[PDB]
């Protein structure tokens, strides 16, 4: 068919053209970290938490908004992607209030779990 | 302890050791129950840079 071959951590998978990097990662079986992306809502690209490294690419792309093309090898657990996630969480938590004991979303917070 | 000399000699002879050298009752030689504040130094991963979590 028109399906194209993309690699996630060296594992090949067929994806329809127009599929984002995040959707390919879900197809392989991994969940890219996210804060602003919702499947039922339009793509925004604000939180930059879904930043993932494409092999042989010097710039980290946003997996939620970047359509994937043939031949890409998505390095989700690479050092660059981990450092990008750590930086994004540090910036997110720089101005967050210390309200966890009084917050109504204590044990079900995406911020808490993704920071952990 | 507050023991007379004769009783001390009797105990030392009967036991065969010098009791007053090493007594089993605690006296003023113990530390005070009020102590100065501590400081408790921080650990090795308290750097402000070159401390990314993915490396440790
Ligand atoms: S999930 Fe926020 S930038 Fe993609």
């Amino acid at each position: 068919s028109n399906l194209i071959e993309v690699f996630v951590d060296g594992q090949s998978v067929m994806v329809e053209p127009g599929t984002t990097v995040l959707q390919a990662c879900e197809k392989v079986g991994m969940q890219i970290p996210r804060f602003c992306y919702h499947e039922r809502l339009s793509v925004a690209g604000n939180c930059r938490m879904c930043l993932v490294e494409i092999e042989k690419a010097p710039k980290v792309v946003a997996a939620c908004a970047m359509p994937v093309m043939k031949g890409w090898n998505i390095l989700t657990n690479s050092e660059k992607s981990k450092k990008a996630r750590e930086g994004v969480m540090e910036f997110l938590l720089a101005n967050h209030p210390l309200d966890c004991p009084i917050c109504d979303q204590g044990g079900e917070c995406d911020l808490q779990d993704q920071s952990m | 302890a507050s023991a007379t000399r004769v009783i001390q000699l009797l105990r030392n002879w009967a036991s065969g050791r010098d009791l007053q050298a090493k007594l089993q009752l605690r006296y003023q030689e113990i530390s005070k129950r009020t102590q100065p504040p501590p400081k408790l130094p921080v650990g090795p991963s308290h750097k402000l840079s070159n401390n990314y979590y993915c490396t440790r």
